[PDB]
């Protein structure tokens, strides 16, 4: 996020010299040693004054003395020394103490007393329009193509820093410069973009058309409950941008969805998760309605997640109208991530707000997996109801990404608008070739 | 090498001392009138132990003291004792007290004894035993053999039951003074003696900024002190005012202002949830004094908050009845119920899904805490079906303060409703214009009698049914 950064910006606009040093430079084997450098660094600042002294990663010196060689005795008398020289300064002598961190939970709470650090600045990631400048900073300094858009890009990538998005500028200036092109095009940038996200792509490495086919029926069933979702019932749901089969990192498959505006990841209402359910258990109904009764365990994983996300239903959040008396945590916990499902509509899916208590009576535990299963297989239900109802149109997208190895959004919601519902299947069966798709982005 | 210059600290210099004080002037009376103490036969306790919350300013108080006394000050900190080799601290201790000793007369200060304080036998390591042998030289020391009666050491420690019994014993450490949280005129005095080095107003009513700031301790005082030196450039006016201060408390109470951009139905359903928090807050005698009442977001709390003050007496001794407790969940059950009453029960929102669970924890806590009368308290039994019966009360007690919960705020839907407009009108709403509209859109609101009344209610009736005796004895046997 540039801490070191902003603390050179601050050096510079002020006029004034700047002392910067590492924390784990203070660390050594012989005792005594930091604690000099601490007098001799404050010392100096003190003889030119006015001056910024900045630590970087002072966790490393202030690691809190966890309950859970002589190194640690000398970190402690280095700390104590740095605790010496912060309570002995006079507020009129003109010397800035800057300290930058990463993991604020191991320091010290003896420096976050007044008169040691009386101001805590917390660097948030940059948004959207920070990403944008960001982005124009750093494409200031490489040659560019007009055809690139950087607000695209700066509104797609959430969470990234400053220092992340000129690894994807240069990055997309090496790719540019393997593709011999004169200037960095919007190629470029998404070649970028897919190799930091997903990965870059392998050299024919494929498995057999039997476990290939199931990933195809997995992804696109999800994309297109989703898309049908959002079509009929107008559900505040993300949207698929593009689907690939091609291994990327080490990922067989993947679905990009397009990230929602924050100010609706607050309140979720009970549609809306019910439908998020639907589109969780979507994968599976296309097993279902696709290949019959032979499922296969490439739609398990998000059969794993629906099979929790009602129990947050039903205990955590408390919507239905039976109260329940005691939460639970998730048994197995999985990180929030990218071309997977989003499971962040409220932040995250398998953190609960420190909301369990342990159970006391049974009984309502065996009440609680009733209801939960039967939330469960009515929303099975009614994904396999809504899916089997448009068979032409998912049968369809199948075949056009098991030919293309990708497709996108625009496409499917084109093969949506050619196959209307309860089209009979000689339709697609008639045609020429059914991996072929007529539109030209 | 263990001895400090420039002492000057004295008993003006430090704020809110009490009746310590005068335990303090104690040990000016041990250090000045020491040869009426020895010629009454009595010897010099040369153990004092201060304990109390970190931030009281226990080393400001052993300056004090020392100070006072006029004599020579030590003050050491105990981590240095501590050492990844045996022996070095042994002699550390032993020189110190050494060069205390021909400094006679003199005080020394020893900092956080829980590091060299701790118990013999709860680590086993290397460390154990270097703090078990610097802990035997230290009671050796102090006590184990004559020679000793002008040195008089000063402990400091957050933590007073990790002391070893041996340290404790009489003739080591037997003088224990707790300096606790400052409580009102402690606040007011560390407040001025921590302002008097900055120009300040005539018409600084502090009382209200000490009743904003209620249970901190004086370093956090002087934090307050430090929040009214600066930020005023933004402003740029003349001289530091109440409001300064108010405004430096709350931010150091809850954050910082922030605003970010948002839409007309989160502040709505925001406005909605506080309106419901309120409305029911007023409702009841344990949280019926509303100050403010405010749907701006601040840091680490996107959602408002309401602020009630009742007397922080009962809390601490515990005397919280049952109707205390029943009416609490009823207002942790306040934001869902009216979800339900305005949104319909297909569309409730996750907001109150915390402070539902503060409810249902509640519930569970008095149902498990003796208060239930299901049999007589009786939180524990042995068969299972007692202890699953345990758990549907909590559940009981939970629908029948959801039921009244619902009730109430079905009684107050016009209030429910004006409040909310000026709460997305205004963001925030003080106690005065609150409770106006709580007056012009209230209902019914019957209290229920206090213990006074039921007392002199069952008094008059024991009166008369015992007359009544009275008389039907008398009137049968005369």
């Amino acid at each position: 996020c540039g801490k070191t950064l902003v603390a050179k910006a601050i050096a510079g606009e002020a006029g004034v010299p700047f002392y910067q040093m590492a924390g784990s430079e203070f660390v050594e084997v012989l005792v005594g040693v930091g604690s000099a450098r601490i007098r001799d660094l404050f010392k100096r600042a003190k003889v030119n004054k006015p001056s910024v002294i900045f630590i970087d990663e002072i966790d490393a010196l202030a690691t809190r003395r966890q309950g859970i060689n002589a190194a640690t005795q000398e970190r402690e008398t280095t700390l104590n020394q740095l605790l010496i020289e912060l309570d002995g300064f006079d507020t009129g002598k003109g010397v800035i103490f800057l300290g930058a961190t990463n993991r604020r939970d191991l320091l010290d709470p003896a420096l976050l007393r007044p008169g040691r650090f009386d101001r805590k600045i917390r660097v948030r990631p940059p948004n959207a329009k920070g990403r944008l400048d960001i982005l124009k900073i750093h494409a200031s300094k490489v040659k560019m193509s007009d055809s690139v858009d950087l607000s695209s890009y700066a509104s797609n990538l959430p969470g990234w820093s400053g220092a992340k998005l000129a690894q994807l500028v240069q990055e997309a200036a090496l790719v540019a410069v393997r593709k011999t092109h004169n200037s960095i095009l919007q190629s470029d940038m998404d070649d970028a973009v897919d190799r930091l996200t997903v990965g870059p792509t392998r050299i024919g490495l494929e498995l057999g058309h039997q476990g290939q086919c199931r990933r195809a029926t997995t992804e696109v069933g999800v994309a297109i409950t989703s898309h049908l979702l959002l079509r009929y019932e107008n559900a505040k749901i993300e949207r698929c941008d593009r689907v690939s089969i091609i291994p990327r990192g080490q990922t067989l498959s993947q679905v990009v969805f397009h990230r929602l505006d924050d100010e609706s990841y607050m309140f979720g209402r009970l549609p809306q998760l019910l439908h998020r359910l639907q589109v969780l258990l979507g994968g599976r109904a296309a097993e279902e309605v696709i290949y019959g009764s032979d499922t296969s365990k490439a739609s398990v994983d998000y059969l794993s997640d629906a099979s929790w996300l009602a129990r947050k239903i039903l205990t955590i959040w408390n919507l239905e109208n039976p109260m329940v008396i005691h939460g639970e945590p998730p048994p197995w916990r999985k990180r929030p991530q990218f071309v997977g499902p989003r499971l962040d509509f409220e932040g995250s899916l398998y953190d609960d707000y420190d909301l369990v208590e342990p159970p006391v009576n049974f009984n309502m535990d065996d009440e609680v997996a009733h209801r939960s299963e039967e939330l469960i297989s009515q929303m099975y239900n009614k994904t396999v109801s809504l899916l089997r109802q448009n068979q032409t149109a998912l049968l369809k997208t199948v075949k056009v990404l098991l030919n293309q190895k990708e497709i996108s959004g625009e496409a499917i919601d084109f093969i949506l608008d050619h196959y209307p519902p309860q089209t009979p299947l000689n339709s697609l069966l008639q045609e020429q070739n059914p991996g072929s798709l007529p539109f030209v982005p | 090498e263990y001895l400090e210059r420039g002492v000057d600290v004295k008993f003006t210099d430090v704020a809110g001392l009490g009746k310590i004080r005068l335990e303090l002037e104690e040990i000016v009376k041990f250090f000045t009138h020491g040869e009426m103490y020895r010629r009454r036969g009595v010897k010099i306790p040369g153990g004092i132990l201060l304990c109390g919350p970190p931030g009281v300013g226990k080393t400001l108080l052993a300056k004090a003291v020392a100070g006072e006394a006029g004599v020579n000050f030590f003050s050491i900190s105990a981590s240095q004792f501590v050492e990844i080799y045996v022996g070095v601290g042994a002699s550390r201790v032993r020189a110190l007290y050494q060069e205390a000793r021909e400094n006679a007369p003199s005080v020394v200060f020893i900092d956080e004894l829980d590091a060299v304080g701790r118990e013999r036998g709860l680590i086993k390591g290397s460390g154990g035993q270097e703090r078990d042998a610097t802990l035997n030289q230290l009671l050796v020391s102090l006590d184990g053999f004559e020679g000793r009666g002008e040195v008089i050491t000063i402990a400091s420690t957050n933590r007073p039951d990790i002391l070893d019994p041996a340290l404790v014993r009489p003739g080591r450490f037997d003088r224990k003074i707790f300096i606790p949280k400052p409580g009102l005129i402690g606040r007011m005095e560390i407040l001025q003696v921590h302002a008097r080095k900055k120009p300040m107003a005539e018409d600084l009513d502090y009382m209200a900024v000490a009743s904003m700031t209620d249970g901190m301790v004086g370093a956090e005082l002087a934090n307050i002190v430090e929040i009214a030196a600066i930020n005023m450039m933004r402003d740029g006016r003349t001289e530091l005012t109440t409001d300064d201060l108010l405004q430096a408390a709350q931010i150091e109470e809850r954050g910082m202002l922030d605003r970010k951009d948002r839409s007309l139905e989160t502040w709505r359903q925001v406005a909605i949830n506080e309106a419901a928090m309120a409305v029911v807050a007023v409702n009841f005698p344990d949280m019926k004094n509303i100050e403010f009442l405010t749907i701006n977001p601040r840091a680490g709390r996107e959602l408002g908050y309401v602020r009630v003050k009742m007397d922080h007496i009962k809390f601490k001794e515990g005397m919280l009845s049952r109707q205390s407790i029943l009416d609490h969940i009823t207002v942790q059950l306040a934001p869902r119920a009216a979800d339900e009453l305005w949104y319909g029960e297909d569309q409730l929102s996750t907001i109150w899904a915390e402070t539902s669970d503060n409810a249902r924890s509640a519930a569970r806590s008095l149902v498990l805490g003796g208060l239930s009368d299901k049999h007589h308290g009786l939180n524990n039994f042995w068969v299972a079906d007692r202890i699953n019966d345990i758990d549907v009360e909590a559940l009981r007690i939970l629908n029948m303060c959801y039921e009244r919960a619902k009730e109430i705020l079905g009684r107050n839907r016009t209030l429910m409703d004006e409040v909310v407009e000026k709460l997305v009108q205004k963001k925030s709403l003080t106690k005065q214009e609150f409770f106006t509209l709580v007056e012009l859109y209230g209902s019914s609101k019957p209290m229920p009698p206090s213990i006074l009344e039921l007392r002199k209610i069952k008094r008059l009736e024991l009166e008369e049914m015992v007359l009544k005796l009275d008389m039907t004895t008398a009137r049968n046997s005369s």
